[PDB]
RNA sequence: UUAAUUGGAUUCAACGCCGGGAACCUCACCGGGGGCGACGGCAGGAUGAAGGCCAGGCUGAAGGUCUUGCCGGACGCGCCGAG
């Protein structure tokens, strides 16, 4: 079925696709480069490292070293 | 040819007294009556925070009330019916009357 | 200061430039847009000429 | 309108009728002062007693009334002075025209200086 | 006009749609069987309703 | 190398009605489109349109941040309200199906500076 | 850290607490735009005060204001007290 495979309505072709090993890699980084092409919001986030479905980052999140006053 | 009554209060006390002056009315009469059946007390609860501010221990109040509610079959007998029309009921209790 | 002006009246005739509005009865006096008869309260899509 | 117009004759009796009769009137009826607001009652017959008193100049905004008498019935009066005209109806301002509908017992008079005015001049 | 530049909208839902109705909050509002009062209000009215603390 | 969204060109992009360009957007799109337009964006929408006929020689300023772009849209540049001033945003064909907003931020960037006191326990 | 990241509470007896699960409202914060002075008095005002609008600019959008002139008849924040 078509609503089973791993990338439904291609943002290229239209065509329901799947993908496997490197193309599906090289989709997924497309994906995150065409992102940040244009200066979206997801793209900038992206780039800093930092959440993108929207989560709190004041107590969570945390990977780093504790810092000394 | 019968008639449904119901009787709904805060006070158990009036309930019963009109009830009674039913009984009364009907055993005054030849007539046939479905005695008082009692249904299940609505009991209305509300928890509510004690304190106007934020600090502090954590307390609350439990507010209650009561409602209690009776059930009367009679059958439907003009010299009798319009006596339980002529009773008049204290200002915390609700009757209706209705024919089935 | 005054606005009544501008209407053609004679020594002995009464006649009005402006045309009142179709909705109201005389009196009642449009704008000078000369593209369309304003009008003022009711406005109208007519290009009048 | 304006004394700088020779119309006719400035008579005693047409100023009582129309100066001392409105006090009566005001009482028992409604006041409608000011040109432009009774310019289109005029037109439109809606005026009943129109006092027209010469304090205004230019010869611009008093040039509709007398051309426009013609028109409809318009029982009219003129009036010598404008500072107690408003004292008679109205407010403690100068008026030029208090025009008045249906007022109070005071028919006989109204009707005689009509009358008057008719037969007099128009 | 000018009285437009100082009226409400007329809101259906959200916490601007209710206020007590004998102190005016927003906020804390007791909606239980049509009550419309504040859990401030209510503590000092209840026995007036006719409730009572049994337990 | 060309521009293509669902297999089509810009072009047959263009010479579409709003329904049917509707089917192609991710499903927010699909849902905001159909349940319509608000007065706000068809006002912007119209001054969009007649800086594509020719007129208006003047930049456009708006606070829709919510407002989603469409195809026709595609050249100009508009100015998004970010909470304190309006920042220029050149839409490109690859912005298709987006909100303005995503590309007017609207927080500054973090660079931390030295904990004070109270951060720690020992500081307090 | 920021244009702002609104405020209260700091041992037990502050920290899923302020019934505080804030998209708008809530809202108190930040950027911007509008509106309001019972009652007394001063200017002014039917030779019309105050007030309201079809179109088009200004504008995020707005008879808010301006352009263009039409509508309404008695009070008046342009000034002083006071609310
Ligand atoms: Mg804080
Ligand atoms: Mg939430
Ligand atoms: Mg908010
Ligand atoms: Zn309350």
């Amino acid at each position: 079925p078509r609503w089973a495979v791993n990338r439904p309505k291609d943002y290229e072709t239209g065509r329901d696709l799947h993908l496997i090993t490197a193309k599906l890699d090289m989709a997924i980084r497309e994906d995150i480069m065409r992102l940040r092409r244009i200066r979206a919001y997801r793209g900038i986030r992206h780039e800093l490292g930092l959440p993108v479905r929207g989560q709190r980052t004041r107590s969570n999140f945390r990977r780093g070293q504790t810092v000394g006053v | 040819q019968k008639a449904r009554i119901k009787l709904a209060s805060t006070n158990v006390r009036s309930l019963e007294e009109v009830a009674n002056q039913i009984k009364q009315i009907a055993e005054r009469t030849g007539v046939r009556m479905s005695g008082p059946i009692p249904l299940p007390t609505k009991r209305i609860r509300i928890v509510t925070r004690k304190s106007p501010d934020g600090e502090g221990s954590a307390t609350f109040d439990r507010w209650e009330l009561r409602i209690h509610k009776r059930l009367i079959d009679i059958e439907a007998d003009e010299r009798a019916m319009r006596q339980i029309m002529r009773i008049r009921v204290p200002e915390d209790v609700t009757i209706e009357i209705e024919l089935i | 200061g005054q606005k009544w002006k501008l209407y053609i009246v004679k020594d002995g005739k009464v006649i009005r430039k402006n045309k009142f509005c179709p909705r109201c009865g005389p009196g009642v006096f449009m704008a000078d847009h000369g593209d369309r008869w304003a009008c003022g309260r009711c406005g109208y899509t007519e290009w009048k000429k | 309108a304006k004394p700088s117009y020779v119309k006719f004759e400035v008579p005693k009796e047409l100023a009582e009728k129309a100066l001392q009769a409105v006090e009566i009137a005001r009482d028992t009826g409604k006041i409608r002062k000011g040109t432009n607001e009774t310019t289109k009652a005029v037109e439109r017959g809606q005026a009943k007693l129109v006092i027209i008193a010469e304090d205004v100049d230019p010869e611009e905004i008093v040039a509709h009334l007398p051309p426009l008498c013609e028109e409809k019935e318009i029982p009219y009066i003129y009036v010598p002075s404008k500072k107690e005209l408003g004292a008679a109806a109205g407010i403690e301002v100068a008026a030029a025209s208090v025009a008045i509908i249906e007022p109070g017992k005071a028919r006989d008079l109204v009707e005689e200086i009509a009358m008057k005015v008719r037969e007099l001049m128009k | 006009a000018k009285a437009d530049y100082n009226k409400r909208k007329p809101r259906k839902f959200g916490k601007g749609a209710r206020r007590c109705i004998r102190c005016g909050q927003y906020g804390p509002i007791i909606r239980i069987h049509g009550l419309m009062l504040c859990r401030h209000c209510f503590r000092e009215v209840a026995p007036k309703l006719g409730f009572r603390k049994y337990e | 190398k060309e521009f293509r969204y669902r297999g089509y060109t810009l072009e047959q992009l263009m010479n579409m009605s709003l329904e049917e360009l509707a089917k192609l957007l991710p499903a927010r799109q699909r849902r905001s489109l159909k349940r319509g337009l608000t007065p706000e964006q068809k006002k912007l929408l119209r001054k969009i349109r007649l800086a594509k006929k020719g007129k208006y020689n003047k930049p456009i300023r708006t606070h829709c941040r919510d407002m989603i772009v469409l195809p026709e849209m595609v050249g100009l540049t508009i100015y998004v309200h970010n909470g304190k001033e309006f920042v220029p945003v050149e839409i490109k064909p690859e912005m298709i199906g987006h909100y303005l907003g995503e590309f007017a931020p609207t927080r500054k960037r973090v660079q931390h500076g030295a904990p004070g006191i109270g951060a720690t326990r020992s500081s307090m």
